[PDB]
Order: structure tokens, then sequence, then C-alpha cells
């Protein structure tokens, strides 16, 4: 595999991928790792 | 084509299934929620982008910044199975599903493997004091004191001044960290960041 990979490189047709979001005053990080990824492999996945 | 899949909705609905709200949960059952009920969109806070934007408002997490600083945690806001006034189409009928779902080896050449073949994964590590100071370069926790697990999302790998490192997006905001997101080493479990990992693949028409 390469030696470095970055995502938002790769898929620069999918925004999300280099997109941050704040999970406020609340511990929903589970939530937020998942929503994230997942918003990343509907683009990437994308017929 | 792209989509903001709702945090708001995952949170709030998916139930005692998924651990308990705004006081943690379990991200292999968030990825096996999306598989059965799936997952509307919706945008940051107050951003009206999509049928359930998220509801808890930003603040700074353990930076100097103009924002409120952060609060404990909170409220989990509830499951409303409805979108914004303004959206369309109806909240049913903006669900997402996945195809599957699967854990990833504790290796990081299958963990390099699954990102490379399918895109971003999340993954958990545990935090310590030291990560919270986190501005730059490669992430190696050498003090402080052990404060439970982080999920986050791995997005790639590399070599930073010798260190071979994961590339990482915090939900910190922009403001924290690299721009928000972080390099911690790689190759040897260090702080759990290999031992958490789940994926899965969305479901086509």
């Amino acid at each position: 595999l390469p030696a470095s990979f970055d995502a938002r490189e790769q898929w620069p047709q999918c925004p999300t991928i280099k997109e941050i979001r704040d999970q406020g005053s609340c511990g929903s990080c589970w939530a937020f790792g998942a929503v994230e990824a997942i918003s990343d492999r509907i683009c990437i996945h994308t017929n | 084509v792209s989509v903001e899949v709702s945090a708001e909705d995952l949170l709030t609905c998916c139930g005692s299934m998924c651990g308990d709200g705004c006081n943690g949960g379990y991200p292999a059952e968030a990825w096996n929620f999306w598989t059965r009920k799936g997952l509307v969109s919706g945008g940051l806070y107050e951003s009206h982008v999509g049928c359930r934007p998220y509801s808890i408002p930003p603040c700074e997490h353990h930076v100097n910044g103009s924002r409120p600083p952060c609060t404990g945690e909170g409220d989990t806001p509830k499951c409303s199975k409805i979108c914004e006034p303004g959206y369309s189409p109806t909240y049913k009928q903006d669900k997402h599903y996945g195809y599957n779902s699967y854990s990833v080896s504790n290796s990081e050449k299958d963990i390099m493997a699954e990102i490379y073949k399918n895109g971003p994964v999340e993954g958990a590590f545990s935090v310590y004091s030291d990560f919270l100071l986190y501005k730059s370069g490669v992430y190696q926790h050498v003090t402080g004191e052990m404060m439970g697990g982080h999920a986050i999302r791995i997005l790639g790998w590399g070599v930073e001044n010798g260190t071979p490192y994961w590339l990482v997006a915090n939900s910190w905001n922009t403001d924290w960290g690299d721009n928000g997101f972080f390099k911690i080493l790689r190759g040897q479990d260090h702080c759990g960041i290999e031992s958490e990992v789940v994926a899965g693949i969305p479901r086509t028409d």
C-alpha cells in the first residue's frame, strides 16, 4: 500500500472527508465517528 | 453527489442499543443502527441543513477561543422522527441505510487496507491528560492520567519526523489540534487506536 495516504486527496470529490464537526458539551463522539465515516463512504461508494 | 448524515438522528434515536446518549455509547451498535434503521441527513448546528441538524451548540474544547467553554455533558435531546420545517422530503424518505457492518482487525495492515479499499473508518482510543494539549505533530502519550475512550474518524497514515502516524479527525471543532485533525502514533496499538475499529458498506440501488 502507499507509505502515506490521505482520503481527502484520493477522493476530493467527497467534501465531507475534509469536514470537521462539533460534538458540543455532550459525550456524543461514538455517533460522530460513525456518521462522519458513513457520510464519506456514501460518496466513495456512490455509483 | 454527497450527504451529511445526521449525528442528531443517530444520537437521539438509537436508544439503549447504542448505550446512553450524551453519556456515552457503542460505535459498533451505531453502525448496526444505520444498517437496520438508517440515518437521515442533517447538518451542523444552526445550519438548517438537512432533515435533522445537530442541536447541541459548539463550544471551545480545552482551547481559547470566542465560543463558550464546554460543560460536562448534557441532556441527550430526543428522538423526533420528523425533519425540520423547510426541509423536504419526509424523514422516512430521507433515510439512508447500510448494507453491512464489521470490525476490522487490530492490524495496521488490515486497517490501511480497509481505508485504502473503502474509505475512512471509526476507531476509538484512550485519552490521557497530555492529549488535550495536542496542537501539531505526531501524538505520543508520555504523561498524564487516563480519562476514558474517545471515538474518532481515522482517514489516513504517513510518516512525520520519522514517526509513522494515523491521520484522524476529532469532533472538537476546527480550532483544536491540527485544525481539528491530529496524528497519533501508528503500528504500536498506541492508546488502543488499533483495537477498536469498525466500518461498514453503504447500501446501493
